[PDB]
RNA sequence: GUGCUGAAAGCAUAUAGGCACGAAAUUUACCUUAAGAUAUUUCUUAAAUAUACGUAAGAAAAUAUUACGUUAAUAGGCUUA
RNA sequence: CAGGCUAAUUUGCGCAAGAGUGUACAAAAUGAGUGCGCGGUUUGGCACCUCGAUGUCGGCUUGACUAAUCCUCAUGGAUGCAGAAACUAUGUAGGGUACGACUGUUCGUCGAUUAAAAAGUUACAUGAGCUGGGUUAAAUACGUCGUGAGACAGUAUGGUU
RNA sequence: GUAUGUCAAAAGGGAAACAGCCCAGAACAAGAGUUAAGGUUCCAAAAUUAUUAUUAAGUGAAAUAAAGAAAGUUUUUAUA
């Protein structure tokens, strides 16, 4: 995982999804790779 | 700076319906000025250049009303309630493009 | 939703049965919205889920099928559960006729897996627990939950059943959270013939 | 002076009123329509409204320095109404002048230790004059978590119709009809 | 606020007005919630006062030397239970020794009257699990009420020390002791920062003042000896007070409870050596409204002559 | 950080909705002081009770705290171990 | 001198972009010259302000707080994660981070233990709490500069806190 | 330096507190009197006043942190 403020697809299978969302805080953008794990990103600090 | 001049960046919806009655209220300074004379055939220099170099308040665009230009700015643009005695004074035209 | 709009085959045997619109009193809300109770009892078991009230089921007795639909497509919430609700009675319906089903692989040098009985530990009378030789220290023993029947054709392969997707599939993510895949040699368990790829070395 | 003088006894009675905080409220709701969309009075606009008749600011004898105010039985308290996200991200803060000794707690967390009751005297006691008569004015704010209290007693009768009742009105227009045949 | 985060005034009863069964989330506070987490760690059996006589050592046989303290029973009987219908929580308040009546006062007097005990020299409660762990009133409670090897804990006020420092009282360093020091060397040194610190002392300054006499309590003291004849129970280790002192003793809430035979084999042993309690405590009540109606009357003293 | 079910968006998705695993941190638990509701088939009609004084102490800068005062082992003396 | 304004500079950092290195392959790691920023620690600028100072700071006593983490706890990435060790990053500041030698001092340097022997703010945090290593003198000798009286961010010994 | 004003030597209202800003120049009283700046849910005098949209982040609500990122969401212009 990487924690960047600029997330970016680097291949066809990456997704972009929020999650980590719930009633008590807004959560995080991630990039979500099945074929490649290093393609996991975040968007943001806890 | 440490001295605070708490003067926020935006104007509220009451300054701003009484910046709307103001230049309303000129409007009508100069058209009372202006037809008394017509009624006369007589014209001054100043009411003439101020009805054809300035606009009237249903003319003006939101932005003129409560913005003026100001080249130190990012977007060139200030509120108009940071011009002194900006109450008193009359201020509708900037720079165009700006 | 385009599977909302997909009729729901009743196949012969399951029977639905939908109930009225009814609201529990929550002191906590000041208003709860109103649902609805469905169940869809047939050969296996009886399941229930309670649907929002602005689905609209069109329960067609005559041919044996259910097309659902939504006061309002414009409102996300509406559209939402719409897709939803018909992805889970078409489980229910699947599920309660003919039955849900998970296989699980153990790959490794000394994985086993044997359904046995541990009276000390039953949360209800006859429980089956599964015990998994991982190569751990300790014994690993989970009980199945009620309604779910495990049993193990080979050492390195559990079948569990039940009616209910979510509650099958639920309890097999908890045997496979001992032992998850590793991309080294493909030793875990694999649950559903899940697959990981393999280094070239 | 002559509209001063008279028996001022009644006004400066004190009066208990009752409000629940699940029944909705035309006017203290800011759904305005459907009528099955209006919702009850929001937390801060039920204390504000508290606080009002906690001061006697409804009065026409109301004076800041007089204690003229009224009782306030707020029940359904744990069915609190509150829109957004409060319930579960607003904090309520409280230090004892030691560092260190900085102590959080949500409003869910808040509501679970002492009730929605609580959350409800927290809201009217900022919104009084913060003075001498502050503390005496935030006892008259009784509130409850269900529907059952003491006070089912003291709530203000009018025929026997307590207010805020089915019929209540009708008993209170029938009581001024009677009171007309006279000189 | 004064206590906490509540605002409401403490004249205000509103607890009964705010049920579970009328469908309202069980409070996470109040006596309900504070027995529910604490239930694994509260004792399941009463506790004994007990006297601290001394310190020894336990010798044992093939070469075991034990340090270990004695405690000394002195007739320890039940004076009342405390359930939770009537006060709130489980307990059983048990009494030791003897006063003269005469330094008991009246208000105590009539206490001991409606129960038919004689006035103990002091009183203590221990708090029990549930209903299970309240005994008969005026039962006799003897040192094998614990069994050996059975681990417990000690509560006991520990010795005065007056007006202590830095050094004994928080064990402060001190300063140095000649190189040129000045008037300073078992001084507490600092007591805080500058203007940007507050500009004033820290609540919770550690600063001289009394130390000890407070109650400490010692967990996990097995019982190594139990002598009936005696009257003391020896632990092992130091317990806090001086020699005469009243300490009490119970089972440790850090450790499991003794088996389920001893907890009722104890409970069988007062229902032989003591097996009439209730009719002796309902003669006791019986005669305590005799009296205290002679008393509202005014004729107590026909009855202290009638015999 | 890691999952199950699962749509908006026929796929995908631990994103909405319905469940869950998860840290020397947080909360509880544990211990101490404070708080003083409550309890007793408790006492009191000018008292109950407390104080003062005297012998003291498990207490101790003052104060306070905990006992005792002849129907008494509180302190000293004496006697025995 | 401290506080105040600024942030050129810094032994304070982050983000964006990606020439290049990585046998292969930008983003496992690495990151030229730059851009957009936060922050108030170092060296500075200013001068609202006369006051405890030129090493502005050291040691002792006693803390409180911060988190940009040395140790302990949970964890993602790593054709460059087989295991072990180590690397990078995300959570997390509960408790720890010792002892001695030589250096006027902190700068530092080394010795041997240790799970580790990490940092910063608080008027050098703290001299109406201690020290005087310092903060200033008059004595004396030497060195350098000056015609001379003298001067020196010099050197050494001594010097009412 | 220059232009204009205020303070200095100017009280009062607004800017939470405030020499210099926004209003307005205090001889003393009375008045639900008429207004400026500014405001009108409660503290706290006056709207929980009407109309149309956006925001779901307590963003924001009287002192705008930036470049940038992204199946957040709405509208417009094209478009299958
Ligand atoms: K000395
Ligand atoms: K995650
Ligand atoms: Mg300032
Ligand atoms: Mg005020
Ligand atoms: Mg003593
Ligand atoms: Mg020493
Ligand atoms: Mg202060
Ligand atoms: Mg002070
Ligand atoms: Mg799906
Ligand atoms: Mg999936
Ligand atoms: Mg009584
Ligand atoms: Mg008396
Ligand atoms: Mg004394
Ligand atoms: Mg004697
Ligand atoms: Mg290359
Ligand atoms: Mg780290
Ligand atoms: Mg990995
Ligand atoms: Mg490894
Ligand atoms: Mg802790
Ligand atoms: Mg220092
Ligand atoms: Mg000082
Ligand atoms: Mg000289
Ligand atoms: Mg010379
Ligand atoms: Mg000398
Ligand atoms: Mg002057
Ligand atoms: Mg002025
Ligand atoms: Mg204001
Ligand atoms: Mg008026
Ligand atoms: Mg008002
Ligand atoms: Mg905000
Ligand atoms: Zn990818």
């Amino acid at each position: 995982m990487k924690v960047h403020s600029a997330i970016k697809k680097r291949c066809e299978h990456c997704k972009v999804v929020r999650r980590k969302a719930n009633k008590r805080q807004n959560g995080y953008l991630y990039i979500i790779c099945p074929a490649n794990p290093r393609h996991k990103q975040r968007q943001g600090y806890r | 700076g440490g001295l605070l001049w708490k003067i926020p960046w935006r104007m509220s919806k009451f300054q701003k319906l009484r910046q709307r009655r103001r230049l309303r209220a000129v409007d009508n300074v100069v058209a009372t000025i202006e037809n008394a004379l017509a009624k006369k055939g007589e014209t001054v220099k100043a009411v003439e250049r101020w009805r054809a170099e300035m606009p009237t308040e249903a003319e003006m665009l939101p932005k003129d009303k409560y913005t003026i230009f100001d080249r130190k700015e990012k977007r060139y643009r200030k509120g108009i309630h940071k011009l002194p005695k900006w109450t008193r004074v009359s201020q509708r035209v900037n720079p165009p493009g700006y | 939703s385009k599977l909302g709009r997909t009729p729901l085959s009743i196949p012969p045997g399951v029977e639905i049965t939908i109930g009225e619109p009814f609201v529990k009193r929550d002191m906590t809300q000041w208003k709860q919205q109103p649902k609805r109770k469905i169940t869809v009892q047939g050969p296996l078991g009886q399941l229930e889920m309670d649907i929002p009230d602005f689905i609209k089921i069109d329960h067609d007795a005559e041919a044996r099928r259910a097309t659902l639909s939504v006061a309002n497509r414009d409102e996300k919430e509406q559209r939402e559960m719409w897709g939803t609700t018909w992805a889970y009675l078409n489980r229910f319906i699947m599920g309660v006729s003919e039955g849900h089903t998970a296989v699980l692989r153990l790959v490794g040098i000394g994985y086993r897996a044997t359904i046995d009985t541990r009276p000390e530990k039953e949360e209800y009378p006859g429980q089956q627990f599964v015990c998994l030789k991982l190569g751990f220290s300790h014994p690993v023993e989970m009980g199945v939950p009620k309604g779910m029947k495990a049993s193990t054709p080979q050492p390195t392969r559990i079948l569990l059943e039940g009616i209910n997707r979510e509650q099958v599939m639920t309890f097999a993510a908890d045997i496979r959270r001992w032992r998850v895949p590793e991309p080294y040699k493909g030793k875990g368990i694999f649950v559903n013939g899940e697959t990981i790829k393999l280094k070239q070395k | 002076m002559s509209q001063t003088v008279g028996a001022t006894r009644l006004a400066y009675s004190r009066v208990w009123h009752h409000i629940s905080a699940v029944t909705p409220h035309p006017t203290l709701s800011t759904i305005k329509a459907p009528s099955e969309a209006i919702t009850p009075p929001s937390l801060g606009r039920l204390a504000s409204r508290i606080a009002t008749i906690l001061m006697g600011k409804h009065k026409p004898i109301w004076d800041p320095s007089t204690d003229c105010g009224d009782y306030v039985v707020v029940t359904n308290c744990a069915g609190l109404y509150t829109t957004g996200h409060k319930k579960w991200r607003k904090t309520y803060y409280r230090h004892n002048t030691r560092p260190g000794s900085l102590q959080a707690i949500t409003m869910d967390a808040l509501m679970e230790k002492h009730g929605g009751a609580e959350v409800l005297r927290k809201a009217v006691s900022g919104m009084l004059p913060k003075n001498r008569l502050r503390d005496k004015r935030l006892a008259r704010l009784k509130a409850f978590e269900g529907d059952a209290h003491p006070y089912k007693e003291n709530l203000v009768r009018f025929g026997g119709k307590v207010v805020g009742a089915p019929g209540w009105e009708e008993a209170v227009k029938a009581i001024r009809e009677a009171d007309m045949e006279r000189l | 606020v004064k206590y906490g985060w509540s605002t409401l005034p403490k004249r205000s009863r509103p607890t009964r007005f705010n049920q579970v069964t009328q469908g309202l989330p069980a409070p996470t506070s109040g006596p309900a919630a504070a027995l529910k987490r604490r239930e694994k760690t509260t004792p399941l059996r009463t506790g004994v006062l007990a006297v601290k006589k001394g310190m020894t050592v336990f010798m044992g046989r093939t070469g075991a030397r034990i340090p270990c303290t004695v405690l000394q029973l002195d007739r320890v009987q039940v004076v009342a239970n405390k359930t939770r219908a009537k006060n709130g929580y489980w307990a059983v308040q048990v009494g030791l020794g003897e006063r003269r009546a005469e330094n008991v006062g009246a208000p105590q007097l009539g206490y001991y009257e409606a129960k038919g005990i004689p006035p103990k020299q002091t009183l203590a409660e221990f708090k029990v699990r549930n209903q299970d762990g309240l005994l008969p009133v005026g039962v006799q409670l003897f040192p094998d009420w614990f069994h050996v090897g059975q681990v417990v804990d000690v509560r006991g006020i520990t010795r005065g020390m007056g007006f202590a420092g830095g050094m004994k009282r928080h064990g402060f360093a001190g300063q140095e002791a000649s190189h040129g020091n000045s008037l300073n060397h078992r001084t507490i040194g600092s007591v805080g920062g500058s203007q940007g610190s507050g500009s004033r002392v820290l609540p919770g300054k550690k600063m001289p003042g009394r130390m000890g006499a407070q109650q400490h309590t010692v967990q996990n003291l097995p019982i190594l000896m139990v002598d009936n004849e005696l009257g003391i129970v020896v632990v092992k280790g130091a317990v806090a007070g001086h020699k005469g002192a009243v300490v009490k003793v119970q089972d440790a809430v850090k450790k499991a409870p003794p088996p389920e035979e001893f907890v009722e084999a104890t409970k069988q042993l007062l229902n032989e050596r003591f097996p009439d309690a209730e009719e002796k405590l309902q003669a006791a009540r019986k005669l305590h409204l005799e009296l205290k109606e002679a008393r509202r009357q005014g004729l107590i003293d026909s009855l202290i002559k009638n015999g």
